[PDB]
């Protein structure tokens, strides 16, 4: 009599990796497991492991793997996951590295708030008076920050790359004692840029 | 407003798709192997009037070399090997290509992941040079008479997946012809040996069983094999 032969997986992704974008909706199919059995046994598929199980479900009879809860690359950017296939006499398992793809889903967060600075009325044109900084944890253009004033100001400019704020026109206390500027920090994602606002208070101190 | 946004283009990707650039190569690939043909970053690094500066960050152990002009990444493996198997266990390399826009001063990091694919560059290896079993002449046929390949006492293979999984088979021994007829391995995965014919101490007291282990590489022509002997002595 023929001893049972155990099934084996055929997917070529076990030899490299599987990519899933972090924007995959819950309930979507992310791949399909494939296996053969020399006895032509009907096969049941599954997933193994505590954490893998919380993110992936497998339709037992077809091997379609789907997404049980949202992925977030900033929170966990990869998994090692173990899939199983059984012919009812034995179970075999095999691991795959799953890489999580980025999308731009974060806006920048500013550092060292709140932002306020006292400068004297006689501070000359060209003088750097303040530095703003924000970071953004997305990859690529989605994580590179640009700074600006919204709207721009006739008395101050901010360097778009470095966040350095300078005086660009002589000040005058009697006309304006204090300026409330809105600073915008945006990422540079091509299709969905995201941005964030902070206030910058500039208080002018008297002289004559 | 936004007439000047053309100067922010340099350092951005000259392709669509996701931000990470992900490629695969074989373990033990030769020095100078191309890892990325073309990073496809907008702008010109080097030459007499570059619009960008390009360089590598988090290049741990200097596995990756960059040619900024061609925007090409290469493997730096002189004096060593890129080994996915124990003891080295390099399954992947991740580096950042930092891109500085010269005109506006913006910096963009482009992540590159290199996934290392296993080769069947390792053969099964037996823990001992030879193996031994004693069997009583009255052992019933069907009885398991040797279990010594259990729990890494037998053959192992340091590759991953099927490349590293072992099957055991008995071969004919031209110098002890009946040994493959008297003993069998019915379950090739365990390599346990079972008695298949009644023994007779007055006829034959010693058997030399040739056992071959093989791995389970997908291509039959790339499978590796190793041989051992099991000597079976009868007792009274
Ligand atoms: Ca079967
Ligand atoms: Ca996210
Ligand atoms: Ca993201
Ligand atoms: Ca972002
Ligand atoms: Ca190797
Ligand atoms: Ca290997
Ligand atoms: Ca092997
Ligand atoms: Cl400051
Ligand atoms: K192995």
């Amino acid at each position: 009599m023929q001893v049972n032969r155990l099934p084996f997986f055929t997917n070529h992704f076990f030899d490299t990796y599987l990519l899933i974008s972090e924007d995959t909706p819950v309930g979507s199919s992310v791949t399909q497991l494939l296996a053969r059995d020399m006895d032509n046994d009907p096969l049941v598929f599954g997933v193994s492991g505590e954490e893998a199980s919380r993110f992936f479900a497998v339709e037992p009879d077809t091997g379609v793997v789907w997404l049980r809860q949202p992925l977030d690359r900033e929170t966990k950017s990869e998994f090692t996951v173990e899939f199983s296939v059984s012919d009812h006499q034995g179970v075999i398992t095999r691991k795959v590295n799953i890489q999580v793809g980025d999308v731009n889903d974060n806006a920048p967060t500013f550092h060292n708030q709140p932002y306020s600075v006292r400068i004297p009325e006689n501070t000359p044109v060209g003088t750097p008076i303040f530095i703003v900084n924000a970071t953004d944890p997305d990859l690529g253009a989605g994580g590179s920050v640009l700074y600006s004033f919204q709207p721009p100001s006739p008395f101050f400019a901010i360097d778009s790359a470095r966040g350095i704020v300078t005086v660009i026109q002589e000040l005058d206390y009697e006309v304006t004692q204090a300026y409330q500027l809105t600073v915008n920090a945006t990422d540079q994602d091509k299709t969905r840029p995201l941005s964030t606002l902070a206030n910058l208070a500039i208080i002018i101190t008297d002289l004559e | 407003q936004y007439d000047d946004d053309w100067q922010y283009e340099d350092c951005k990707l000259a392709r669509g798709g996701p931000p990470a650039t992900i490629v695969a190569i074989d373990e033990e690939s030769r020095n100078g192997t191309i890892l990325v043909d073309n990073m496809l970053i907008k702008g010109t690094a080097g030459g007499p009037d570059p619009t960008i500066e390009l360089s590598l960050k988090d290049n741990v152990d200097y596995w990756v070399l960059l040619d900024p002009v061609k925007q090409m990444l290469f493997l730096n493996s002189t004096g060593r090997v890129l080994d996915r198997d124990p003891p080295m266990n390099i399954h992947s390399i991740v580096v950042q290509v930092q891109c500085v826009n010269k005109k506006v001063g913006t910096v963009i990091y482009h992540e590159v992941r290199i996934v290392v694919r296993d080769r069947n560059d390792n053969s099964p290896t037996f823990k001992h040079e030879s193996y031994y079993a004693t069997v009583n002449e009255l052992t019933p046929v069907g009885t398991t008479i040797f279990t010594g390949f259990s729990g890494d006492n037998g053959a192992t293979d340091i590759d991953d997946g099927p490349n590293g999984q072992i099957e055991y088979v008995i071969q004919y021994n031209p110098e002890d012809p009946t040994s493959n007829d008297t003993f069998e391995i019915p379950l090739m995965l365990t390599g346990n040996v079972v008695l298949r014919k009644r023994l007779n101490y007055e006829d034959k007291t010693r058997y030399y069983v040739i056992i071959q282990a093989n791995d389970r590489a997908q291509n039959l022509n790339e499978r590796r094999t190793t041989t051992t002997t099991l000597t079976v002595d009868l007792e009274h």
